RNA sequence: ACUAUGGUUUUUAUU
């Protein structure tokens, strides 16, 4: 991330890879009739955003 | 037994006999060094040669006519490695692990319609 | 195993002592004309050991390892800026850029060509002086001033 | 020619400089350095190298008073403000506690919003 | 938020 995260961290949260922009958001349940998936814990995905 | 090889290349044409016996090399019914001595693809025959080890059991006689010495040198590789291959096939799985039983990437195409030699970029400066 | 290395591409010569070889006499090579650009193998070294003390067993060993580039500084993208970084000179080219660029005097010293050329600049850049040689510590401080991320 | 063995390191750092100085139990700077100091100009006086050399030339201008422990302040938000630590973890002296305060926080104070507005 | 870096889009014509 370089200089575009400072703060004291070089930590990161690992939410964020294949589960935001699709399956699923586009086509959101779209097919097969899921409702457990990463696309429900994709409230999970989030800060990120405010330190 | 007489194992035999064609290999051709850009106008030039040659034949090969490989034989079981003793370590020697003959072309054109002169020595390998008898007329080449300057030449700079007069090496790249031996390439294949080392792969079984040189002039120590291996009996060697080839021909060549037409072209010019690395259409020769090049159509002889690989009439050496067409007859090399009937000599033993297990050869096949090292001549393809060093390049040398394809035809290289290198041949005469047709000439492209006027514009001189017509690979060239012409004149596009903006003056 | 078939399609697997593959192997030589160039191999090491037993009296040369070097592996720039096959890049050294690639240097003021015009048209494919090859041996006009390889007229410097026992001959300018052979001359040096008769202008510059005795021997040549080391002479382009060391005089290669007193102008030596290790880094290179450029702008590069991060995206949508283009930051100025350096970066290490790559390995395949760490010891094979520096006999290419003793240039900037080869027209001025009237040194009487080719081999005769080499006799003298070699002399030089075996105490890192001469031609080019404030250009590369410019470089190696141009690197100093600013060293970005690493 | 005596030893302080307390103090605290005072380090900013902004979009154009590095600074970090350091003071013994009384509040008396004994040395500072800054990356200007150091030879570099503009925005690259905040790169975390320059932040990094700084700092170990802030424990090179303390090095005879003898120091054993201190605290941390740092400020500002320049880039500096993480690689200016490494040099002080290596002066030879313990870091008790770092205390770390940028100015004007507001909006959010620009994370990274991975795939949001 | 960082290739250090170029002023500003002529009076205005009338198949």
């Amino acid at each position: 991330i370089k200089v575009r995260e400072n703060e004291p961290f070089d930590v990161a949260l690992r939410r964020f890879k294949r589960s935001c922009e699709k399956a699923g958001v586009l086509a959101e349940v779209r097919r097969r009739e899921f409702y457990e998936k990463p696309t429900t814990e994709r409230k999970r995905a989030k800060a990120s955003a405010v330190k | 037994n007489q194992y035999y090889g064609t290999g051709r290349r850009k106008s030039s044409a040659a034949r090969v006999f490989i034989k079981p016996g003793n370590g020697k090399i003959v072309i054109n019914q002169r020595s390998l060094e008898q007329y080449f001595g300057r030449e700079t693809a007069r090496m790249v025959v031996r390439q294949p040669l080392e792969l079984v080890d040189m002039v120590e059991k291996l009996d060697l006689y080839i021909t060549v006519k037409g072209g010019g010495i690395s259409g020769q040198a090049g159509a002889i590789r690989h009439g050496i490695t067409r007859a090399l291959m009937e000599y033993d096939e297990s050869l096949r799985s090292e001549l393809r692990k060093a390049g040398f039983v394809t035809r290289d990437a290198r041949q005469v195409e047709r000439k492209k319609v006027g514009l001189r030699k017509a690979r060239r970029r012409p004149q596009f400066s903006k003056r | 195993r078939r399609r697997v290395i593959g192997q030589r591409k160039i191999l090491p010569d037993p009296k040369f002592g070097s592996e720039l070889l096959a890049k050294f006499v690639n240097i003021l090579m015009v048209d494919g004309k090859k041996s006009t650009a390889e007229s410097i193998v026992y001959s300018a070294l052979e001359t040096l050991a008769q202008r510059s003390g005795k021997s040549e067993l080391e002479a382009f060993e060391v005089a290669l390892e007193n102008v030596r580039p290790t880094v290179e500084v450029k702008s590069r993208r991060v995206g949508g800026s283009t930051y100025q970084v350096p970066v290490e000179v790559r390995p395949v080219r760490r010891n094979a850029l520096a006999m290419r660029w003793i240039v900037e005097a080869a027209r001025k010293r009237g040194d009487k060509s080719m081999a005769l050329r080499l006799a003298n600049e070699l002399s030089d850049a075996a105490e890192n002086k001469g031609t080019a040689v404030k250009k590369r510590e410019d470089v190696h401080r141009m690197a100093e001033a600013n060293k970005a991320f690493a | 020619r005596k030893q302080v063995s307390d103090g605290v390191a005072h380090i900013h750092a902004s979009f154009n400089n590095t600074i970090v100085t350091i003071t013994d139990r009384q509040g008396n700077a004994l040395g500072w350095a800054t990356a200007g100091g150091s030879g570099f100009r503009g925005s690259r006086k905040s790169t975390p190298f320059a932040a990094q050399v700084a700092a170990e030339r802030c424990a090179d201008a303390v090095k005879e008073y003898g120091i054993k422990n201190l605290e941390v302040m740092v400020k500002g938000p320049g880039p500096g403000r993480e690689s200016t630590i490494r040099a002080l973890n290596a002066a030879g002296f313990r870091i008790t506690n770092i205390t770390d305060v940028t100015p004007i926080p507001h909006n959010g104070c620009r994370p990274p919003k991975k795939r949001r507005v």
